[PDB]
RNA sequence: GAUGGGGUAGCAGAACGUUGAGUGAAUCUUAGAUUUUUUUUUUAUAACUAAAUAUAGAUGAUAACUCAAGUGAGAAUGGU
């Protein structure tokens, strides 16, 4: 008699079969008054129009935010957000920061420990002392 | 206020509508991003993708909602996942075949697929919300999608008096996943197990609708590719869905049915007997062939665990990792079809 | 005190305490919801300006 | 064109229209501080 | 150690000797049977359909049995008429004609006696209480070890143990 | 759902190192148990802790409405023959709660207050040192037995959720190498 | 604290304590702790 | 295979797949010149309410 | 990471090994010819092989922090092999911090009070890492003077034949020939 | 091109017929033992790649199954297998501060390091049929 | 497919921060300015995101650039 368990679901592997860009939305906030927003205003007029055209899968919302530094807040599919203050950064420095949010994921920063990350079992099962030629002390 | 003009121009009689108008979808940056995030074909306009986000809980109209789009899509997902599992694991018991279906095209996985697409829900449905938001009402579970399953005459006595329900009857009466059929407003409250299920159901109908939309617009082949890329691309260990009762009897009944020699448990290896954590490697042999192997701490458990592994190997037999499905023939000019292995059925034991 | 009493009624609900039946606040010597003769009669000598 | 406030976000999500009815029923002020005066206890005592 | 790089060199384990014999003059395929437990997906040839062409001699060929643990025997010593006697005695006095008494007299397994007949309800409830009165004499340390034994068995059949 | 009273005593003429031992004695006990230990204590401050603990209980009953179900609770024990609840505190003491409304000392700590006075200690060689006369306060958090029953049910549930002990555990290998060692 | 003369406020809380414990009056939540508009 | 990119100095490079080999870089002052789908394109796509997939393919 | 995904139960299980201090060891002996001169493993050379098992350093999943060691049942410790005059000229020392309380004893005198099992424990003990796992690993060394011990049923087996028995090898190769009859 | 060995032409069908397969790809010489579906996190920012780019890995040191193992002398022939990855994005670590200091010297020089890492996803690992070759 | 990379005494260059002032009769703030905290992100002696608590319309705060210093403390048996 075999009884089915009803508490196990399938897991998704982004990239296998279909790929989905993690950055769902990017929020650009500028000040018409703050001096630190001089470079942001230049990025919204020259580099954002073409950058937003190359990433049709990202939602861009350009809204002002006076009395505040300029920030680039990116919302990701995992629910988290990453805000980068770009005060006193030239336009080309904003584009390098905006591409950082695009290529990035919501995951929190972690130290490099292991290159490979796998969820499938070993092709050659884990070692066992009872499945070999035996060891004689 | 004059100091805070409205960000989005909308008529005065907007919030009174169940959902935003169709033309509203043509000025929303969330849909344009959602359309490009899934690489949908340009044949699917934004007015159609906006209709896949309006659940029947928000718009009772047969149109403007997700009722019909999700119905056509559910049949495509359920069909492609069914044929693919019978061709890959043609010996799976019926019980495990229902859980595997519910593990791929069920409300739980589809909910994760909807959240993998960056689809954020709306608090309360209305004509003012962004068309790119999933609209539904978790407080009204009245709406129920139409399914091919029929209601059982003894359903009342089934839930109350614990009457027996067989597996062979679920393929006709029960739904596609083996479950039975038919099993002003104050928002000052908290979440409920009813809303959690109503919200999870709303996400599943959206994913299914996207397949129905791709079908009506792009065609059958495009819909199959979308299902094969987002749903079938997921990982599931079907070996973990097995729960055995008296596996030693089921194995004896299997060898008896297949004429194999009666199974005999032999002790391949052992160590630490008369200790706190011994190890007994018991292998069940049918004559001189090794059917299965199990290593446990108790002599009895090692024999039971070996019988399960011998039974899983029988049911989990796979002709190939990527076998051909019967739907591949109807595409066009395909290679001649080769008959697929059809098992007789799972073993019924004492 | 009113900032903390408004938070308990919002939280405790049916267990809101009967503050009117409590002891006085020795920090002032006043009862619940009662002013002081100096603060109720405004007998405080104010500057000329 | 203007700064997005917490009110605008609720309007997009649809929850604003539900906040107006509740606050109105309870008589609390919808957008504003209502017709309530400022703290005067210290002022009446000659507070600088 | 001081850095992670040094810690990695001290905790190193070399690869299996089969991989160390890297080939020369070209590519080759070597037979490398690992010393591990095979998965339930390596279906034995005995469980492969007669149509499956993948059936083939051992890949090793392309380049007494162990001790018995459980070999039961089935016996049928009860006739169709004796089954009627088992149902009469069990209902006449379920205390004297217990399953162990009938199992001995009729030379059958104790389970088989239970299959033909069951004791009257009030007698079954008496059995469940006897085991319930002994479960209350268990302290917090024994009653917890018994619940684990009942959960490890459930976990074993769920593929967890 | 659970009543609670945070009562801060008055300024007692004692130190923290002296009164702390009196607060750790009544910790976890019932108001009645604590009062009996203060009546028969040899410490001078036990007389002030007994008066301050009777005031706290008066406030817990009038303002918070605690310990006002003894008559009703007693009816369910004997009249209906209901067996009381058996729990075990975090420290491990087993209790039999016949009245879920009984008040007890959930938490208790001591805080130091202002300085009573200053006495000069005149030593030899014409040296003088100041001696600070301390004053301390005590804070007791009175709760009902409904809290100890709930907290107990959470611990036993947390223990049954950690799974049983398995003989051969699947311990992980915490090191990745780009090759097979077996 | 044991030598402080009991004031009129402490002589009233002792009379209520004997009334709630006796069963004459039934305890009820406070209604004048704060004048909120929600009234919940 | 390279997804669409924006070269800060040249312009928007359309998607190119070297498996079938075309890196075309379009630069301009209007959304149409860039070679992407504009709001106007989405409006004409939504007005073609008559196009329908072939029944044989459906 | 896939290499470590699976059932690590049997990799961490304790295996009960066995070795006799009198059986010649062609590997752990300094004499290799003639075969009739092959001696057993000397005291220190046997202790170096045992310390490797107690640490689990013979396993491909070894980790110094994890106690992945095994048991080693040593028999015939009375005929423990030693070279030269170690048996009568080697000395073991002891001091309890009290000046004048220096305790000395030779190997032959220590083998009379606590048998050869204590001489093998001090050797293995000094070859183990000086940490908090030294007492657990050493406790898994079962040393006995003769052929009898309470672990004759714990010794690892392969088809009923204890490792080191006459026909244990052919019993292992016979079980692996059947494991190849599968995909 | 150099013809494949006759011994590899007869056992490769048996290698691809088994359930699972693994490979040891070599990116810039460094090996990575991966399986179809794994996620490789390279310790460097691959220049000139955006999330969604598909890469074809052509340097494999070992491509083996449970029992069989294919080994090339420098590497395996590309015509035997086909491995592809997809660029998933770039990740960064937390800032680490290193304090370079000497005894009896107040100056503490700080070194701030925050590296980026390219993340891949092995979406294809299949062995080809070389019956014709 | 540029070259270079430890450092005391010591020399040199480039910056941040603190306090006050100018632009400033400027800019922003119950659609939450400010909140000694917590949290998030960014090559970061710094700012930023968000949360929690309290409630200000200026004797409030403030970008940018510049000006002037009672301008940066684990070390003086230092002082309070
Ligand atoms: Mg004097
Ligand atoms: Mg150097
Ligand atoms: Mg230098
Ligand atoms: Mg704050
Ligand atoms: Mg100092």
């Amino acid at each position: 008699t075999v009884k089915a368990l009803t508490q196990i679901s399938s897991a998704g592997r982004n990239g296998v079969g279909a790929f989905v860009l993690q950055c769902k939305k990017l929020d650009i906030h500028y000040s018409d008054w703050a001096g630190s927003s001089r470079g942001m205003n230049g990025f919204i007029k020259s580099l954002l129009p073409k950058f937003a055209a190359a990433n049709p899968q990202i939602e861009f919302v350009v809204s002002p935010r006076p009395a505040k530094h300029p920030i680039l807040m990116g919302h990701y599919i995992n629910g988290r957000t990453k805000a980068i203050c770009v005060r006193n950064m030239e336009p080309l420095e904003i584009l390098k920061k905006a591409e950082l949010l695009r290529d990035a994921s919501g995951e929190k920063p972690q130290k490099f420990k292991k290159p490979v990350t796998s969820t499938n079992p070993s092709v050659r099962g884990v070692w066992s002392p009872y499945h070999g030629q035996g060891m004689a002390v | 206020n004059d100091r805070f003009p409205p960000l989005e121009p909308l008529p005065p009689a907007a919030e009174s509508l169940p959902s935003p108008l169709p033309e509203r979808a043509l000025t929303s940056a969330k849909l344009a991003a959602l359309h490009a995030r899934l690489n949908l074909s340009p044949k699917i306009p934004l007015q159609t993708l906006a209709r896949t986000l309006v659940d029947a809980s928000a718009d009772e109209n047969p149109q403007f909602n997700n009722a019909n789009l999700a119905f056509v899509g559910q049949t495509l997902i359920n069909y492609h996942i069914a044929e693919w599992l019978l061709c890959k694991y043609p010996r799976l018991p019926q019980g495990i075949l229902f859980s595997a279906m519910k593990a791929y095209a069920g409300p739980k996985p589809l909910l994760q697929i909807a959240r993998s697409w960056g689809v954020d829900t709306a608090a309360v449905p209305g004509g003012e919300v962004d068309p790119g938001l999933l609209q539904f009402d978790a407080l009204k579970p009245g709406v129920a999608i139409t399914n091919f399953g029929y209601k059982r005459t003894e359903l009342a006595y089934l839930e109350k008096f614990k009457w027996r329900r067989g597996m062979a009857s679920r393929v006709v009466l029960d739904d596609d996943f083996g479950d039975v059929v038919r099993s002003d407003v104050s928002y000052d409250r908290y979440g409920n197990p009813d809303t959690r299920a109503a919200a999870e159901r709303a996400h599943a109908y959206f994913v299914r609708a996207v397949v129905g939309a791709i079908y009506a617009h792009c065609g059958r082949e495009a819909a199959k590719a979308f299902v094969k890329a987002h749903i079938m691309s997921r990982t599931l260990d079907i070996a973990k869905l097995f729960e055995f009762k008296y596996p030693t009897r089921e194995l004896a009944a299997l060898c008896a049915r297949e004429d194999f020699e009666p199974p005999v448990a032999r002790l391949l290896s052992e160590t630490g007997r008369q200790s706190r954590t011994p190890v007994f490697v018991v292998g069940i042999y049918s004559g001189s062939d090794k059917l299965g192997e199990g290593a446990a701490s108790s002599l009895d458990h090692a024999r039971f665990k070996a019988a399960m592994n011998a039974l899983k190997a029988w049911y989990l037999y796979s002709p190939g990792e990527n076998p051909r499905v019967p739907s591949d023939m109807l595409e066009e000019g395909a290679k001649p079809w080769t008959p697929a292995y059809i098992d007789m059925g799972e073993v019924i034991s004492r | 005190a009113a900032v903390e009493a408004r938070n308990e009624d919002w939280m405790l609900g049916p267990l809101a305490p009967r503050r009117e039946l409590d002891e006085i606040t020795l920090s002032n010597g006043n009862f619940f919801g009662s002013l002081s003769p100096t603060r109720a009669l405004l007998e405080s000598e104010v500057s000329e300006e | 064109p203007r700064r997005v406030t917490p009110v605008d976000k609720e309007r997009m999500v649809g929850r604003w229209k539900v906040i107006q009815k509740e606050l109105q029923k309870r008589e609390l002020p919808v957008l504003g501080t209502g017709n309530h005066g400022k703290y005067v206890e210290l002022k009446w005592l000659g507070s600088k | 150690q001081s850095t992670a790089n040094r810690t990695k060199r001290m905790l190193n384990i070399p690869p299996h000797e089969s991989f160390l014999n890297v080939p020369v003059e070209g590519d080759r395929i070597i037979f490398n049977p690992p010393s591990s437990e095979a998965s339930v997906y390596h279906t034995p040839f005995k469980f492969l359909p007669r149509s499956d062409p993948r059936r083939r001699a051992n890949i090793y060929k392309l380049f007494d049995l162990p001790p018995v643990l459980y070999n039961p025997t089935k016996s049928y010593n009860v006739t169709p008429e004796q089954v009627e006697e088992i149902r009469e005695l069990r209902a006449k006095d379920p205390k004297k004609y217990s399953v162990t008494y009938l199992s001995n007299k009729y030379n059958c397994t104790k389970v088989f006696i239970m299959m033909c007949t069951q004791a009257p309800r009030e007698h079954q409830e008496q059995h469940k209480l006897a085991r319930a009165r002994t479960a209350e004499n268990w302290g917090p340390r024994r009653a917890a070890a018994k619940l684990d034994a009942r959960r490890r068995k459930e976990m074993l059949h769920r593929g967890e143990i | 759902t659970e009543r609670k009273l945070v009562y801060k005593t008055g300024y007692l003429p004692t130190s923290v190192k002296k009164l702390v031992h009196l607060s750790r004695q009544i910790r976890g006990k019932t108001v009645s148990e604590a009062l009996v230990q203060m009546q028969f204590s040899k410490k001078k401050m036990a007389k002030e802790v007994k008066t301050e603990l009777l005031r706290a209980e008066a406030k817990a009953i009038v303002t918070r409405g605690m310990g006002l179900g003894k008559a009703a609770a007693a009816a369910a024990q004997k009249e209906t023959g209901a067996e009381p609840v058996k729990i075990q505190t975090k420290d491990g003491k087993h209790l039999e709660i016949r009245d879920p409304t009984r008040i007890y000392v959930a938490e208790t700590f001591v805080n130091k207050g202002f300085t009573r006075g200053v006495e000069l200690d005149y030593r030899a060689r014409g040296r003088v040192f100041k001696m600070n006369k301390p004053t301390t306060t005590m804070t007791v958090v009175l709760k009902e037995e409904k809290t100890r029953i709930r907290e107990h049910q959470e611990r036993v549930a947390k223990k049954l959720r950690q799974g049983p002990w398995v003989h051969l555990p699947d311990r992980p290998v915490t090191s990745q190498r780009q090759f097979y060692s077996w | 604290p044991s030598q402080f003369e009991v004031t009129k406020d402490r002589k009233a809380i002792k009379a209520r304590q004997s009334k709630f414990l006796s069963g004459e009056e039934t305890w009820a939540p406070g209604k004048v702790n704060a004048f909120l508009n929600s009234k919940i | 295979k390279q997804v669409r990119r924006f070269i800060p100095g040249v312009g928007v490079q359309d998607e190119v797949d070297f498996s079938k080999v075309g890196a075309v870089v379009r630069d301009g002052k209007r959304a149409g010149d860039l070679g992407v789908r504009t709001r106007s394109d989405w409006e004409v796509i939504g007005k073609m309410k008559s196009v329908l997939p072939k029944v044989k393919a459906l | 990471m896939s290499q470590t995904v699976g059932a690590t139960r049997l990799a961490y299980s304790r295996v009960w090994h066995h070795i006799s201090a009198v059986t010649p060891h062609p590997t752990l002996s300094t004499i290799k010819a003639p075969s009739e001169a092959i001696t057993p493993p000397s005291l220190g050379r046997l202790a170096s092989r045992i310390a490797t098992i107690l640490m689990g350093k013979h396993k491909p999943i070894w980790d110094p922090s994890t106690d992945c060691g095994d048991y080693v049942v040593v028999t015939n410790c009375a005929g423990l092999y030693t070279t030269g005059h170690k048996k009568w000229r080697k000395t073991y020392y002891r001091h309890n911090t009290r000046p004048g309380s220096l305790q000395a004893i030779t190997m032959d005198a220590l083998m009379e009070k606590h048998g050869g099992a204590e001489v093998l424990r001090k050797a293995v003990s000094g070859m183990l890492p000086k940490n908090r796992l030294r007492d657990k690993r050493l406790a898994r060394l079962k040393a006995f003077e003769g052929d009898a011990h309470p672990y004759k049923e714990n010794l690892v087996r392969f088809g009923g034949k204890v490792v080191g028995a006459p026909g244990w090898e052919e019993a292992v190769k016979a079980i692996r020939e059947a494991d190849m009859e599968r995909l | 091109q150099p013809p494949i060995s006759q011994q590899v032409k007869e056992l490769l069908p048996v290698l691809a017929a088994q359930p699972g397969h693994y490979t040891t790809i070599h990116i810039h010489g460094k090996p990575y033992l991966v399986t179809e579906g794994d996620t490789v996190k390279l310790p460097f920012k691959m220049p000139g790649v955006a999330p969604g780019d598909v890469l074809r890995l052509n340097r494999a040191s070992v491509i083996g199954s449970r029992d069989l193992t294919l080994q090339g002398a420098p590497y395996v022939d590309e015509r035997l297998f086909e491995c592809r990855a997809i660029v998933m994005g770039t990740e960064s670590e937390p800032m680490r501060v290193m304090i370079k200091k000497k005894r009896r010297c107040r100056k503490k020089k700080h070194v701030f390091s925050k590296h980026k890492y390219t993340v891949l996803r092995i979406n294809q690992l299949k062995i080809n049929d070389v019956s014709s070759l």
